[PDB]
RNA sequence: UGAGUAACGCUUGGGAGUGAGAAUCUCCCAAACCGAUUGACUAAGGUUUCCUGGACCAGGGUCGUCCUUCCAGGGUUAGUC
RNA sequence: GCGAAACAGUACCGUGAGGGAAAGGUGAAAAGAACCCAGAGAUGGGAGUGAAAUAGAUUCUGAAACCAUAUGCCUACAACG
């Protein structure tokens, strides 16, 4: 049962907002709180709004016990570029990318979270299988 | 002329209403639409805005109103026929005022 | 003559300051082709109480809505500044 | 209260992308690294 | 002086390796019981038994 | 009093607060 | 120091005005093809 | 990818306040440079960039509650220039 | 496909003649998400409408390069198209 939060368009880079979600990673929720809250970097008071908010829409809306959660996962995925001109000398210029991050924080109260993540693509696994032997017996039926 | 006017009775002959009647208040001839009181009620998520005289109240919460439908979906509604039945209208020309009127084409009922 | 000339008053606080103490100040909204003279008929023809002076503000057009997805271009204004004569003061509203 | 937009036209996040003509004049001169 | 071979997607990692972070050392403060970092006054201004600073 | 209450804020068009008319306040804004 | 367009109203008018576009086969041949691209601003006149 | 590397293009400290958030905003006290000038009036050019209030999508080589940026309103008065 | 399916000879470049782009698709119907929670807010998570919300205005389908996460295996005496 994953609870998450999404952020699009988060200002920080994702390289420099993915050392800081690795120091955050698999944490229990006070420490991850009490940690992050102390840390001098600037994507530190953003991380803690995102996982603020997790926390209050899981033990709000999917109703879990709120003593449980740790950190699932905490992710900086790739967001969109902005493409400037920046005047060089010589008469050159060059392309600054200011780089945007699309940041998601996961908790899940059960610790055995990723073993229905597999169960559930060995099911659908499963499915092929199932239908390819369906499809034999009618393809010999005939 | 037209096939619908505001005012005539009309049914629905297609969609999730099937035999729904209704009393047309306007006609929409540029969109082919046609908004009949009763039927296709929707409930627009009623904001709250506060900019004006009105606007300092502007109660609304979950207003049904009413949905414009196509008028190929409408068929006209027979009230002197005894029985009545969903037809298709013609556009003769009486003589004695000299004035178009609809009639329908499975009896002799005049509009 | 024709009374084209004067097509709406207008109201900011540089008016309403000026529209007090004795002498009263009304600023208009003029013909951008009409002249002084033309001015004062006008307000001769129109309202009866002859102008002391006459002052002319013309208003150069400027970009607006910038950035907004078609942007355009301001109007042309010529302001009026009547000034009728001592204890004398009519109403722009009400005839 | 009183937070409202009854105008026809009203945004916060006005619409604006900046684009770039690729200005690239530069060039080169000569060298004191002839072999002739 | 420029790089006349790419460099693949693992070496930048492998060089990158040494960027982790450290976690900050925290305290609990004894009158207010939020953590802090070591050796700092706090967020009420309490430093062991002495009131530094008026409270936020 | 009640002409207090009404010149706050609801700045009319070519004005700003504070200097409202004090006897013109009823007009543009009815 | 002292770049190529050094602006004034007065020699831009005169040179590449509409009035001196007007005043020679040159210059009507120029406007013809203007026209025919149907450009918005035909001359310096036009801001 | 180079690489979170080079670079961020001449100017300090503190007190109080606003604000959800302040080395960067407001006020005050100093401090340091200009002072045949970084002072004041204008020509040319620029064309609203001027004033008030609000905002922090975008731009400001950081930050920003702030801006010459954006929004709304306003501002240029001649018989003698 | 006309340079131009959109407000294209536009934005933009040049003193000037002149040169000259990119950009289309929500849903049958806005029915465009009331309300609650976190947050300063945008926004996100629920609720609701809808057949579908992983159709949500970033709006038909969504490929690869590219960036991250993880089940399983291997890897810190090792000369590697
Ligand atoms: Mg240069
Ligand atoms: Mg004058
Ligand atoms: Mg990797
Ligand atoms: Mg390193
Ligand atoms: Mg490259
Ligand atoms: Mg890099
Ligand atoms: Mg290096
Ligand atoms: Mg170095
Ligand atoms: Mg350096
Ligand atoms: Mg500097
Ligand atoms: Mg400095
Ligand atoms: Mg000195
Ligand atoms: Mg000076
Ligand atoms: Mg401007
Ligand atoms: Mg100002
Ligand atoms: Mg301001
Ligand atoms: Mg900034
Ligand atoms: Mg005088
Ligand atoms: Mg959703
Ligand atoms: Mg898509
Ligand atoms: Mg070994
Ligand atoms: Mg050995
Ligand atoms: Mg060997
Ligand atoms: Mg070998
Ligand atoms: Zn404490």
């Amino acid at each position: 049962m994953i609870a998450f939060a999404k952020q699009f368009r988060v200002r920080i880079s994702p390289q420099k907002a993915r050392l800081v979600c690795q120091l955050i990673v698999g944490k229990k929720t006070a420490d991850a709180q009490n940690i992050l809250s102390n840390t001098p970097k600037k994507a530190a008071t953003l991380i803690a709004k995102l996982l603020n908010s997790a926390i209050a829409n899981a033990t709000n809306n999917h109703g879990m016990n709120g003593d449980a959660l740790y950190v699932f996962e905490c992710v900086a995925n790739q967001g969109p570029s902005m493409k400037r001109t920046i005047p060089r000398a010589k008469g050159s210029s060059n392309m600054i990318t200011k780089r945007s991050s699309n940041l998601v924080v996961k908790l899940s109260d059960n610790p055995n979270e990723r073993q229905e993540l597999i169960k559930q693509q060995k099911a659908l696994v499963k499915k092929r299988v199932e239908g390819q032997q369906k499809a034999k017996m009618a393809r010999q039926k005939a | 002329m037209q096939r619908i006017k505001k005012g005539d009775k009309v049914v629905v002959i297609t969609g999730k209403n099937k035999g729904g009647s209704g009393i047309v208040l306007k006609i929409m001839p540029a969109r082919q639409q046609a908004i009949v009181e009763g039927l296709n009620k929707v409930t627009r998520h009623k904001k709250k805005d506060q900019t004006t005289k009105r606007a300092a109240k502007q109660s609304t919460g979950k207003v049904q109103q009413e949905a414009p439908i196509f008028l190929s979906k409408l068929a006209l509604f027979d009230q002197k026929a005894k029985q009545q039945t969903i037809g298709k209208i013609k556009y003769v020309m009486d003589p004695k005022t000299n004035k178009k009127t609809r009639v329908f084409k499975k009896s002799n009922n005049t509009l | 003559d024709v009374t084209n000339v004067l097509l709406k008053p207008v109201l900011t606080e540089k008016v309403y300051f000026n529209q007090m103490g004795e002498t009263k100040k009304y600023v208009f909204v003029v013909n951008p082709k009409a002249s002084k003279t033309r001015v004062k008929l006008a307000f001769e023809l129109v309202y009866g109480i002859k102008p002391l002076k006459v002052n002319t503000l013309i208003r150069k057009p400027t970009t607006i809505r910038g950035g907004s997805r078609f942007p355009g271009l301001s109007k042309l204004e010529k302001l009026a500044v009547i000034t009728l004569p001592k204890g004398i003061a009519i109403s722009v509203t009400g005839e | 209260x009183x937070x409202x937009x009854x105008x026809x036209x009203x945004x916060x996040x006005x619409x604006x992308x900046x684009x770039x003509x690729x200005x690239x004049x530069x060039x080169x001169x000569x060298x004191x690294k002839a072999a002739d | 002086a420029v790089q006349q071979r790419r460099s693949s997607k693992h070496r930048r990692d492998k060089r990158r390796s040494h960027d982790a972070l450290t976690a900050q050392a925290l305290s609990v403060c004894q009158k207010c019981g939020k953590k802090k970092l070591f050796h700092r006054v706090c967020s009420c201004g309490m430093y062991g038994d002495l009131r530094v600073k008026k409270a936020y | 009093k009640q002409t207090q209450d009404l010149t706050k804020n609801m700045k009319i068009k070519g004005f700003r607060k504070g200097k409202v008319p004090p006897t013109l306040a009823k007009d543009y804004l009815d | 120091m002292k770049r190529t367009y050094q602006p004034s109203k007065l020699k831009r008018a005169k040179t590449h005005g509409f009035l001196a576009r007007m005043a020679t086969a040159s210059g009507r041949k120029v406007l013809k093809l203007r026209r025919k691209k149907q450009r918005a601003q035909l001359t310096v006149s036009s801001e």
